[PDB]
């Protein structure tokens, strides 16, 4: 005897979802504290953040010409030293000045510092996204150098 | 200095969080290289042949 | 624009030094136009050449005589069974039976 | 991710990894020096030169 | 259950089925951004918007590549210069 | 396997244009289902003759590998007659269009 | 008149996208007068024409710069153009086929 | 790390027969291309037959390891 | 049989070692995208340098040489569907011009063949009395010592 | 402080009478209804399309030889029209090749 | 938790101690008509069922051929089209 | 040849089938 | 001494290299939708390209 | 560096690559100064080869 | 037939033809 009169398939769907959620709560309660919180919240959350950031934002590999132009990262923790090739995720509205400040930690940068991509110098009042689209399409490797000349 | 004296462009590190894309990048590489072309058609025929042999053995 | 006798790629063609030839063709042309594909040739049918498609040709047919056979044959497992021990799968997947 | 891939062929009968044919301009012999004199033996059909 | 021969599938599953929520979230975010872009276009714009493009910085004082517009200091009889 | 000579003779009759008129006349008042069933029945009769007569009878070609050698020879004949011929034509085609080995050339370097 | 016509057209545009209006306005707004105009005709197709007093500024043999509408697709015009190009090139080797796939069909494939 | 170990073992056991059929085949092909006389050819025929038997041995070994690596209780 | 196998144990869609599991795995990979053809943005990654593609182009263009049209298809796939304003490097430009030159020579000289253009065919035209001589020795160039 | 967890929190379910197999065995009737209805819909549509076409064909080509003639004529007409279109595109391509030669 | 949504099973060790565990029948027979076949001995199958079964004494190579040709045609000329050059 | 069951009638039938196929192609591309 | 040259290199097919051509390939022929698309655009008065304007 | 005063053809063979890059940069600058862009098409159905692969966003 | 009496469980699972409904449901992505 499939189905009952006066009852709707949508009501049955609600019933089923309630059953599933109650069972999930029971199984989460009767589980190890050591494993369940990690496996249910921290790995999903990290994976979500990473995948969303990669699939949505757009990033750039940043290099610097000379060691004298490297930033001072001695004080901030988990990164005591600059390394070239760092992947850096930015927003579409970011400019070269904002990028430079982000690199140098809101501190006094050196003089006549400029950004290039495939040999092509960027203006500082330029959107990084459009500048890359123009000069280095699908090769976002940026380089920071000193333009004395 | 000038930007062309720089050569070490291929040291493109990437965050350690992105190691979860290991299998995804592998499958994407094998898709672009093997599966979406004639060798992939051969592989599909091989899978169908596995099904054929399983059915034959059952009967 | 600095080393004219040493940069021949950026120089005019020899038909330009000759002083003799509705609309006419241009008199001055560079050798740097050799670095472009569609400089002289037209761009006709540029974006329509990857649209000429041809179908594949493989036929998936093979007769299956089982009357010839009387023994079973081995078969691969393609994926792990997640319908059983689903909750423990990340915890036992690394072991070998 | 912008460089192109070389074709892949691998089977029990034939492959495309025991040799290199080269580019369209810079070509080269797929077979190595010891079996170049016996190229006829690695062919199902052979149409020799005119001389 | 499992076996050494299923290491490929085990790794792929463990690493990819957790990503499916994020993939669906990305798809939903894309649809919402498209909806908002189309609503803006219906409302009206000075310069056009490219729908399937990443970023649209164009305005009265800005080009379609983020630079300032040339010859935009004065006013023109035919209206906008674009 | 059996009746290879009869099969050659059948092909010869099929390629004869007089037999095309004969078949045109025989096709009067006839259905595709009937034709297909007739052909299937013929093939079944051949394979059934094999399955029955192999139990008690041995052909002139009998060998310690049995009919496996005859079937291998059928395959090899088909291969050398059809597939290697097609390979020859494809070889000449590729050699005229790109040069010998043109289909295995590497992509243009970027 | 040119400005008004352009403004009216661009809001209810033509499949030409108002190109003739645009060029008319551009040539009217010149100080000394229009260099390029659209010839008035009883003939069906209109032509672009160049004034004589500015002919020395343009690289032209005559004032007629051709029709103001593109050609219509025609097998005959294509044949004519191809024959003319072949004659001008004068290349012995065109149409030569050193190898053709062996087939009853004249053109295998195409 | 266990997944990587297992896939390495599996792929080696899968390609073992391909190797025995292909690379030793290439070696035999070199020897065939180089040899001309009859005595050496007579002696080399037995090497070819040995390669046949060796290929079947490798195939048996791979069958064993693959039925071990693709056997599931449940 | 397939339907009943689905409700049998260890025989669900692609799980297990049964022929139903194999068939479902085949359908699953078919339903997936991995075996679909690539897009136009991604054709010059593998397909335009493929033996199947090259043989089919040569076959369906009987007496012609499609290297140049293949170069132009690569240019298209990179310019019009991937967004590259500069699709060709110096190498690819040289290859394009090489193929253009070969086309010119093939149409200029009737019957030209390998040493001058990459092309080989068997049915050739010979004079009738073909003389065979030794090449001259390579020209002695002057050298120090 | 003792056991906080029961046994079923750890131990694996029954090997042969498990949760999924019982579930799918319970859902078998609804799935049968669903897929039978879908298959019947598709079959009825295909039959409604195929019956009148077979009737119209057999009415005008009742015999096998006539069916073969009609099939061959269909093939020839298709090939001829394709050849017309191909000839046009070939003329365009020929012009482009001639301009390449001119370059 | 209340206990309404508890686990709908008991562990195999406790069943074994209760004397309740059954191990068998990886497969099942849904309908009683199908269950009682080997016990009836006189009508394992009804007559209608018998004549319906007589239609499947052999597999249909004709249907195999037709379905395979249709699927190959569709898969080749709708799903596996690829571009080709034109000269 | 116009109405009756005959070889010309079958040829006409095949021609009509070809033209209807191409009409269907026209509709497909139009939509 | 360039035209009508002799065969300088050999032509061959290596063992078991594939051909990717079936037996009806000679009857196969190409097709482009471009001519039909042009006719349909002209008949339905769809957006024209600017290449129609000189 | 290649001594084009005495070997101009040999040096041009080395330097035309940088001439080509300059030629490209010229257009990239003109198109940034004069805003030139194009209507990009919607995303392809198989932009990603594999579902688990990351679709790295490019400007 | 009404929406309510169609989506009633008994009529939905016994007398109704749910083929078109479930086919539309499967092909939803195509329509979207
Ligand atoms: C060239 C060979 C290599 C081929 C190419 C390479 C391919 C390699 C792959 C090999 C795979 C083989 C295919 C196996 C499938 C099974 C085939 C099979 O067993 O049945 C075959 C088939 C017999 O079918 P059947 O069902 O057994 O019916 C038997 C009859 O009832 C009759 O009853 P019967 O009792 O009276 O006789 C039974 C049988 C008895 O057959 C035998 O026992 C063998 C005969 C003598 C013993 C030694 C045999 C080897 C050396 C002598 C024969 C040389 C020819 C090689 C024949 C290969 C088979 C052994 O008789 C024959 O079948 C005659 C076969 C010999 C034909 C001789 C033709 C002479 C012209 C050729 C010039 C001379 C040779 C040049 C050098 C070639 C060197 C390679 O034989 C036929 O070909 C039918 C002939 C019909 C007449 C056709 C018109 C005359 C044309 C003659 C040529 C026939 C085609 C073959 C070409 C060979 C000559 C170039
Ligand atoms: C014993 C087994 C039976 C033997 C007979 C089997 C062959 C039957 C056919 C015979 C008739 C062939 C035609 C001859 C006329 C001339 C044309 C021609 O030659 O070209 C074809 C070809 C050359 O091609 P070509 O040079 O490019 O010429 C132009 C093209 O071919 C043509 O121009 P196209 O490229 O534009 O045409 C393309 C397209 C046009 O055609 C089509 O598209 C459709 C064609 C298929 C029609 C489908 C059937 C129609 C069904 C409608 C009804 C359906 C409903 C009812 C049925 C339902 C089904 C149950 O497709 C084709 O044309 C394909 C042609 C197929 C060639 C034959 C393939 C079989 C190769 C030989 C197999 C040997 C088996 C082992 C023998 C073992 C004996 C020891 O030459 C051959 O095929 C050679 C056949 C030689 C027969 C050998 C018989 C064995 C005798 C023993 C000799 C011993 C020495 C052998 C060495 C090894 C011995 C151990
Ligand atoms: C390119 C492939 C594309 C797809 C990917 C492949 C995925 C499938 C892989 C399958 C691999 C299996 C291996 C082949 C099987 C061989 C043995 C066999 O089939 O036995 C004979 C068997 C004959 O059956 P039988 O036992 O004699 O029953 C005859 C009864 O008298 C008939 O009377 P009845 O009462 O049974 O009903 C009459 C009629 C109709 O039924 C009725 O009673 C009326 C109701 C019909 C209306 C609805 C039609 C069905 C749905 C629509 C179908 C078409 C279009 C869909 C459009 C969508 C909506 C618009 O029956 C049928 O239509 C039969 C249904 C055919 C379905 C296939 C069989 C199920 C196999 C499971 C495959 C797994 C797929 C997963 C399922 C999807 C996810 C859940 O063959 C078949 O029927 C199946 C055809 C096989 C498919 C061809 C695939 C090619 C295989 C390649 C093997 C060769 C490998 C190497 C290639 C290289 C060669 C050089
Ligand atoms: C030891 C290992 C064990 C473990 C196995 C592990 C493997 C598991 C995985 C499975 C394997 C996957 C591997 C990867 C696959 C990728 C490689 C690949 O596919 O391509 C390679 C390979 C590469 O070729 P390609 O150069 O790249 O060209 C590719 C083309 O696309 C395709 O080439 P194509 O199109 O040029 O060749 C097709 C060929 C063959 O095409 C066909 O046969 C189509 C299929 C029809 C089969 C059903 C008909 C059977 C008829 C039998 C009746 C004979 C009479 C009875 C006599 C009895 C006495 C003997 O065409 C012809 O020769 C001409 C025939 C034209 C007519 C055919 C149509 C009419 C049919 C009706 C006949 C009526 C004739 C009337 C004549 C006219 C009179 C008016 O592809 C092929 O060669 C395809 C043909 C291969 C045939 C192999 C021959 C052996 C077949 C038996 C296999 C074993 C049987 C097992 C037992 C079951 C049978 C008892
Ligand atoms: C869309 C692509 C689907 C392809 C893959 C899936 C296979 C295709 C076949 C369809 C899948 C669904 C089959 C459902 C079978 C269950 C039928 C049944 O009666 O179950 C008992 C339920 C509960 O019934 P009940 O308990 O209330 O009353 C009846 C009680 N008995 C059984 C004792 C008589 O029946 C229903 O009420 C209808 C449920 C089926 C309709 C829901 C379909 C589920 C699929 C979507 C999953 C997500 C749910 C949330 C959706 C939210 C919507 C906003
Ligand atoms: C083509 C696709 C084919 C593949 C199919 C794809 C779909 C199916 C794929 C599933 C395969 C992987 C499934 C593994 C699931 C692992 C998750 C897991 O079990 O967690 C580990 C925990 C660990 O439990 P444990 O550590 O005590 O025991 C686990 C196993 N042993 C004993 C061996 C260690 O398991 C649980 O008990 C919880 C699971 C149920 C809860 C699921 C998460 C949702 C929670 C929602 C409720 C939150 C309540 C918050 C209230 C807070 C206040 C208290
Ligand atoms: C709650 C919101 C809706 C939930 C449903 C989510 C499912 C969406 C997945 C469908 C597949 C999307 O895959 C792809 O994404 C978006 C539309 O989404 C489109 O992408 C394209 O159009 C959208 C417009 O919306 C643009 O924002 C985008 O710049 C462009 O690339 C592609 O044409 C589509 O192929
Ligand atoms: C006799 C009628 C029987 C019914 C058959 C009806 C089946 C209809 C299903 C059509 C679905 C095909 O799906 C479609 O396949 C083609 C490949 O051929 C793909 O085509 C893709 O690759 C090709 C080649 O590079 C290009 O045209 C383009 O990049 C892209 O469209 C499409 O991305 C995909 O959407
Ligand atoms: C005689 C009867 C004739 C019946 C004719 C039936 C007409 C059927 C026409 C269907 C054509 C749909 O064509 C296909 O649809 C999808 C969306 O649905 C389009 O859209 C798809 O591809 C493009 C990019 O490649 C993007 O929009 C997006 O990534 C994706 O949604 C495809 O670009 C198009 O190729």
């Amino acid at each position: 005897p499939l189905g009952v009169k006066g009852r709707s398939v949508f009501a049955g769907m609600r019933s089923f979802i309630g059953q599933r959620l109650g069972r999930l709560y029971d199984s989460f309660y009767y589980s190890q504290s050591s494993t369940k919180y990690v496996m249910v919240f921290l790995f999903p959350a990290g994976i979500f953040y990473t995948r969303f950031r990669a699939d949505t934002k757009l990033g750039y590999h940043v290099f610097i010409n000379e060691e004298k132009l490297y930033p001072d990262y001695s004080q901030n923790y988990f990164d005591t030293k600059w390394t070239n090739g760092r992947k850096v995720y930015l927003d579409d509205e970011t400019t070269v000045e904002q990028l430079k400040a982000q690199i140098y930690g809101g501190k006094a940068a050196p003089e006549n510092v400029k950004v290039a991509c495939r040999g092509r110098v960027f203006e500082d009042a330029d959107n990084v996204a459009m500048a890359v689209r123009a000069f280095c399409k699908r090769d976002p490797r940026l380089l920071l150098f000193q333009d004395n000349l | 200095a000038s930007p062309m004296l720089f050569t070490d462009y291929d040291n493109t590190a990437s965050p350690k969080s992105e190691l979860i894309f290991m299998a995804g990048n592998a499958l994407g590489y094998c898709t672009e290289r093997f599966f979406e072309n004639e060798y992939g058609q051969s592989i599909f025929m091989f899978a169908l042949g596995l099904a054929y042999l399983a059915m034959l053995g059952h009967e | 624009p600095f080393m004219w006798r040493q940069r021949a790629y950026c120089a005019p063609v020899p038909s330009a030094f000759a002083s003799q030839q509705g609309v006419r063709k241009p008199l001055l042309r560079s050798n740097s136009e050799s670095l472009s594909v569609f400089s002289q040739i037209p761009d006709g049918l540029l974006g329509h050449t990857t649209s000429v498609t041809m179908g594949n040709s493989d036929i998936f047919f093979l007769p299956k005589p089982s009357n010839l056979l009387k023994i079973a044959l081995p078969a691969f497992v393609f994926m792990p069974n997640l319908t059983i021990f689903t909750r423990a799968f990340p915890f036992y997947a690394h072991t070998s039976a | 991710h912008e460089q192109p891939y070389r074709a892949f062929s691998l089977g029990f009968t034939a492959n495309n990894l025991s040799g290199n044919w080269g580019d369209y301009i810079d070509r080269q012999d797929n077979k190595n020096a010891l079996m170049r004199p016996a190229r006829m033996m690695f062919t199902d059909v052979f149409i020799p030169t005119t001389k | 259950s499992t076996s050494p021969g299923l290491a490929f599938a085990n790794l792929t599953l463990l690493l990819d089925v957790p990503q499916l929520p994020a993939i669906w979230a990305v798809n939903a975010w894309r649809e919402l951004n498209g909806l908002f872009t189309e609503m803006k276009t219906l409302a009206g714009t000075s310069d056009l918007l490219y729908p399937s493009n990443r970023y649209n910085p164009q305005n009265e004082k800005t080009n379609r590549m983020g630079r300032p517009r040339k010859y935009n200091h004065g006013e023109w009889m035919f209206g906008n210069s674009y | 396997g059996f009746h290879f000579q009869q099969y050659i003779a059948m092909a010869g009759r099929a390629i004869n244009p007089v037999q095309w008129t004969r078949a045109w006349r025989r096709m009067e008042g006839k259905s595709a289902t009937e034709v297909y069933r007739d052909a299937l029945a013929w093939t079944n009769n051949q394979f059934a003759q094999i399955s029955r007569a192999s139990q008690y009878r041995a052909w002139w070609w009998q060998n310690p590998l049995g009919m496996g050698l005859v079937l291998y020879g059928t395959y090899k004949a088909w291969h050398m007659i059809y597939m290697v011929r097609k390979q020859k034509k494809t070889a000449q085609l590729v050699a005229a269009a790109y040069g010998q080995g043109g289909q295995w050339l590497n992509p243009v370097p970027r | 008149d040119e400005g008004i016509n352009l403004m009216k057209c661009t809001k209810n545009p033509d499949p030409s996208f108002c190109a003739k209006e645009f060029v008319a306005m551009r040539e009217c707004n010149r100080p000394q007068g229009p260099h390029l105009v659209l010839s008035s005709s009883p003939s069906s197709p209109p032509h672009y024409e160049l004034r004589p007093e500015v002919k020395h500024l343009y690289n032209v043999d005559s004032t007629d710069l051709g029709s103001a509408v593109a050609p219509v697709r025609s097998k005959e015009q294509l044949d004519r153009v191809a024959d003319s190009l072949k004659a001008d090139l004068n290349l012995p080797g065109y149409g030569h086929i050193p190898y053709k796939w062996e087939s009853l069909r004249p053109n295998p494939g195409a | 790390r266990f997944y990587f170990m297992y896939m390495a073992r599996t792929t080696f056991q899968a390609v073992r027969p391909l190797l025995a059929f292909s690379v030793f085949g290439e070696v035999m092909k070199l020897v065939l291309a180089t040899m001309s006389s009859g005595l050496f050819s007579f002696l080399f025929s037995f090497v070819l037959a040995f390669e046949v038997f060796y290929f079947f041995l490798q195939c048996y070994i791979s069958y064993t390891f693959l039925t071990m690596f693709f056997t599931v209780l449940f | 049989q397939f339907w009943e196998a689905q409700f049998a144990n260890r025989s669900f869609f692609f799980f297990g070692n049964a022929w139903t599991s194999a068939a479902a795995f085949a359908f699953f990979i078919w339903w997936s995208r991995v075996f679909d053809p690539p897009p136009k943005e991604r054709l010059d990654r593998y397909w335009l340098n493929s033996p199947k593609f090259r043989i089919l182009s040569a076959f369906h263009n009987p007496g012609k040489r499609p290297g140049l049209k293949i170069s132009l298809m690569t240019y298209e796939a990179r310019y019009c569907y991937r967004g590259l304003d500069h699709p060709f490097t110096l190498n690819e430009m040289k290859d394009f011009l090489f193929k253009l030159r070969e086309q010119y020579l093939v149409n200029k000289y009737e019957g030209i063949q390998f040493p001058f253009v990459f092309r080989q065919f068997n049915r050739v035209s010979t004079p009738g009395t073909l003389e065979v001589h030794t090449s001259p020795a390579l020209q002695q160039q002057p050298h120090f010592h | 402080f003792g056991p906080t967890l029961p046994d079923h929190a750890y131990y694996g379910e029954h090997a042969t009478y498990n949760y999924f197999v019982l579930f799918i065995r319970g859902m078998r009737p609804y799935l049968e209804k669903i897929f039978g209805d879908c298959a019947s819909t598709i079959k009825n549509a295909a039959v409604a399309v195929y019956r009148p076409v077979n009737a119209f064909v057999v009415k005008h080509n009742p015999d096998l030889r006539l069916q073969f003639v009609a099939f061959a004529s269909f093939i020839a007409t298709h090939m001829a029209i394709t050849k017309e279109f191909n000839d046009m595109y070939q003329r365009l391509v020929d012009i482009t090749s001639l301009l390449e030669l001119q370059a | 938790p209340s206990g309404a949504y508890r686990l709908p099973a008991v562990d195999y060790k406790r069943q074994l101690s209760r004397g309740t565990l059954v191990e068998g029948a990886d497969f099942y027979l849904p309908t009683a008509q199908e269950q009682q076949r080997l016990a009836r001995h006189f009508e394992p199958y009804s007559e209608q069922e018998q004549e319906e079964r007589r239609k499947f004494r052999f597999q249909s190579i004709s249907v195999y051929l037709a379905v395979a040709l249709g699927a190959s045609f569709v898969h080749d000329y709708f799903y596996q089209r690829r571009p080709v050059a034109w000269c | 040849a116009i109405k009756g069951p005959s070889v010309p009638h079958s040829i006409l039938f095949g021609v009509g089938a070809g033209c209807c196929a191409y009409a269907g192609y026209y509709l497909y591309r139009a939509m | 001494s360039m035209d009508h040259g002799m065969q300088y290199s050999s032509i061959y097919w290596e063992t078991s290299h594939r051909t990717y051509l079936p037996f009806w390939a000679s009857l196969t022929q190409k097709f482009s939708w471009k001519i039909m698309d042009d006719q349909i655009r002209s008949f339905l008065r769809l957006p024209k390209p600017v290449t129609t304007e000189p | 560096s290649a001594q084009a005063r005495i070997d101009p053809q040999g040096a041009a063979t080395k330097c035309v690559k940088w001439f080509n890059e300059w030629r490209q940069c010229a257009w990239d600058q003109e198109k940034m100064v004069k805003g030139y862009n194009y209507i990009e098409d919607r995303r392809a159905r198989k932009h990603k080869p594999y579902i688990g692969a990351p679709d790295l966003q490019y400007s | 037939v009404s929406f309510s009496q169609f989506f009633d469980s008994e009529y939905f699972w016994t007398k109704a033809n749910v083929g078109p409904f479930f086919l539309f449901l499967f092909t939803s992505p195509f329509w979207y």
